């Protein structure tokens, strides 16, 4: 039963790794948004 | 590496107004041809001078 | 009339850009939920 | 009492399955939104 109690931790690690991957995808998305501050076309609107 | 096909120095007003009209998201053949016919009208006028 | 049509096409570009930013928010939300699914599946595996 | 401790897990699985179904409904909704990028009528507005 100790081996089962110890593969349960290898399962908890998978849960936390999916959390990590979700949060990393969010950081990747918002960094792109915040870095491309205004689109090439939002500047075109202001010039217009 | 730095040439941007849309923004160019010395770009004529004709090309400016065409890029203006292609700056939406729905570029179907109808808008893509209307823009070019209008560009071509302006071009014809500046070529007849 | 040229000034009016210039403001009209500026509003057109602004509209399409608002819709593009909307779709980017939606992609972020879809990835949130899509990773939450993976997290909940890993959670079901930990429970099994 | 062990059997009760073991049906409690069949209850935890139901909790997690409702979580899974909620998140899957969210993915289904946002995928439809993100896939139908702009409606047939939002394009009509831009043509107008």
């Amino acid at each position: 039963m100790q081996e089962q109690a110890l593969t349960e931790l290898d399962a908890e690690k998978k849960i936390l790794e999916q959390s990590r991957a979700g949060a990393q995808s969010r950081v990747d998305s918002y960094r792109a948004l915040y870095d491309e501050n205004v689109s090439a076309e939002e500047k075109r609107t202001m010039d217009l | 590496n730095f040439v941007d096909p849309t923004l160019r120095t010395g770009q004529t007003g004709m090309m400016n107004t065409m890029l203006e009209q292609l700056s939406q998201s729905e570029l179907n053949k109808d808008t893509l041809e209307n823009g070019f016919r209008q560009y071509l009208t302006a071009f014809e006028q500046v070529a007849d001078l | 009339l040229a000034a009016s049509a210039t403001k009209i096409t500026a509003d057109n570009i602004s509209q399409s850009e608002a819709w593009r930013r909307r779709r980017q928010e939606w992609e972020i939300q879809k990835n949130n939920a899509e990773s939450e699914i993976r997290q909940i599946d890993a959670q079901l595996e930990a429970l099994a």
